């Protein structure tokens, strides 16, 4: 019960890099970039309400 | 910015106080009990205009911020320390050297020890100051008779010097004695400030007439008759001062036969004296500071005992500024440990007494302590609790002695501590008063002085006076029987008679039988 700090502090104490600590709490999206454009996996699911 | 833009719009007016709030949005070393009256004070009370004052004043520890200036390292080694020690030694040395200059410190040492021996071996204090008698009386002779132009004569001048610094002064002796000498320079220089401050603003004289006449000789007239019978236009103003100049000139002449010394040089002296002790000061103020780390260190152990770090460490430090006086370069042993001592003993002998409330010599701490390392023993190498009598047993005392120790532990107890835990209580709150009387009691004793005051009203004038003289009432002092038997003729017993009639007559009336009880 302190003064506050933000909560991924902690995680880089457990030595968490942040690239890790990115990979621990939200779903990746990955982009190609071929034949000169601009391509991304699609997930159907992920496009409710929008 | 952050900090008056958050506080502003947050507090609007965060309803009950949320003071659990702002604190946290806060730079710096958080968990104070400083920055906390500084919040509860703007917010209420005095609202709106408070506000405003609070940012245009915002636009804290003893210790911390005493390793800050110790945090200036300047360590030493063996080198260091000796280089340091070395130029202890040297000042030192030329201030003993400009004190053997000064004649009438070897004349009045001379004076003293007349003294001394007109009321350590005897014989060898005969010796050596016999031996400085007689380079004395011998370089004395020397002087007006002026064989050999100070050439030769200040050979046995010197060598007086040297005889003289052979001896082994007592702190307070040679502290006496300087300090006479700069008693001395300030007269000296009291007669020059004096000519200066009369003859260069009263008189009109410019600084460099001044500088470039008085130089000269300073005593004689010579330099004053020439100022005046320069013709100058400063020079007619110095009839008004005549007398004055003549008088400390004279004063000053005075002092050269005290002093026996050409006065054109016991500035210098005088000055090479206070070389020596600016840089013997300098020198052991530099060992203080060098050496301060080993106060801290040591005095960390000493900690929690009836006085706080601070105090502990100061005392340290004035250990290790005494063990700096005592030492000398030209020695095997270090500094490291010699001054570590001097430190225990100097807080130690501080933690002794200057920390209970009430008294206690230093023989009641130790045996106080002993009696407790003592104890922790009996309860742990038996299994039941150390009783007074076996315990005392154990010890050189006997037993009573023990237990009227223990009535002197503990600070003890303050009034301000809490009991019943009420609304809310305090011990000295249940400390009655017994130093005042009861009103009742008060009461009764005007209306004994009113009955015997009365009683005395029946009685005859020889024999209201007898009881009243003898017992002594209304009259503060008290007379025997001898006293009141003079000043009524027939003495001793016709008045111890009468003073017996009296209390007989006080066998029927109840008022004073009740009053007795």
């Amino acid at each position: 019960r302190r003064r506050k700090l933000p909560a991924t502090i902690i995680l880089r104490a457990l030595n968490y890099t942040t690239e890790q600590i990115l990979d621990l709490f939200f779903e990746k999206v990955i982009f190609e970039i071929r034949d000169n454009k601009l391509q991304m996996e699609l997930v159907p699911e992920r496009l409710r309400g929008e | 910015q952050s900090q008056l833009k958050l506080l502003v719009t947050r507090g609007k007016e965060q309803g009950y106080l949320t003071y659990a709030e702002v604190n946290d949005h806060l730079p710096e070393d958080i968990v104070d009990s400083d920055q906390i009256e500084d919040i509860i004070q703007m917010i209420n009370d005095m609202g709106i205009q408070v506000m405003e004052e609070a940012p245009d004043a915002d636009d804290t520890d003893p210790v911390r911020m005493y390793m800050r200036e110790m945090g200036t390292v300047e360590l030493l080694t063996r080198e260091g320390e000796i280089d340091i020690a070395k130029r202890i030694e040297d000042g030192i040395n030329q201030v003993q050297c400009s004190v053997a200059e000064y004649p009438e410190a070897i004349t009045y040492l001379l004076e003293q020890y007349d003294r001394v021996e007109a009321e350590i071996d005897p014989e060898l204090a005969r010796e050596k100051f016999a031996e400085l008698r007689a380079q004395y009386v011998v370089t004395r002779d020397t002087i007006k008779a002026k064989g050999r132009s100070h050439a030769t004569a200040q050979e046995e001048i010197l060598k007086l010097s040297e005889v003289f610094k052979q001896f082994r002064l007592v702190p307070k002796q040679f502290d006496y004695l300087v300090n006479s000498m700069r008693v001395m320079m300030d007269r000296v220089r009291t007669q020059e400030r004096l000519i200066m401050k009369l003859c260069v603003e009263q008189c009109k004289m410019p600084k460099k007439n001044f500088i470039t006449l008085f130089t000269g000789n300073e005593t004689s007239d010579t330099w004053f008759n020439a100022a005046i019978a320069m013709n100058k236009p400063w020079s007619e103003k110095l009839h008004d001062v005549s007398e004055e100049v003549h008088r400390a000139l004279q004063k000053l002449q005075q002092i050269e036969e005290e002093t026996g010394l050409t006065i054109e040089q016991v500035k210098d002296i005088n000055r090479r004296m206070s070389i020596g002790e600016a840089k013997a000061r300098r020198a052991k103020k530099e060992m203080v500071e060098a050496n301060l780390r080993l106060v801290i260190s040591i005095a960390k152990k000493y900690t929690n005992r009836g006085l706080q770090f601070l105090d502990l460490i100061q005392e340290g430090n004035i250990g290790l500024m005494k063990a700096v006086d005592k030492f000398e370069y030209r020695r095997g042993y270090k500094f490291s440990t010699y001054a570590t001592w001097w430190i225990r003993q100097a807080i130690t002998r501080s933690i002794a007494d200057q920390a209970r409330t009430i008294r206690i010599p230093v023989h009641m701490i130790e045996t106080i302590n002993k009696l407790n390392r003592i104890s922790r023993q009996m309860l742990q190498e038996m299994g039941r609790e150390p009783t007074p009598e076996e315990l005392a047993e154990r010890m050189l005392m006997p037993e009573d002695k023990i237990r009227k120790v223990l009535k002197i532990a503990k600070e003890p107890i303050s009034m301000e501590t809490p009991i019943g835990d009420d609304e809310d209580s305090h011990l000295g709150d249940f400390i009655e008063d017994t130093t005042l009387e009861l009103p009742l009691d008060s009461a009764t004793t005007e209306s004994l002085r009113a009955a015997t005051h009365d009683v005395l009203a029946g009685l005859t004038a020889r024999e209201a006076k007898v009881l009243r003289m003898r017992f002594g009432i209304d009259m503060n002092t008290d007379y025997t029987l001898e006293e009141v038997g003079k000043q009524f003729d027939v003495t001793r017993e016709r008045i111890r008679q009468i003073e017996a009639k009296a209390l007989r007559k006080l066998r029927h009336p109840s008022r004073s039988e009740v009053l007795r009880s």
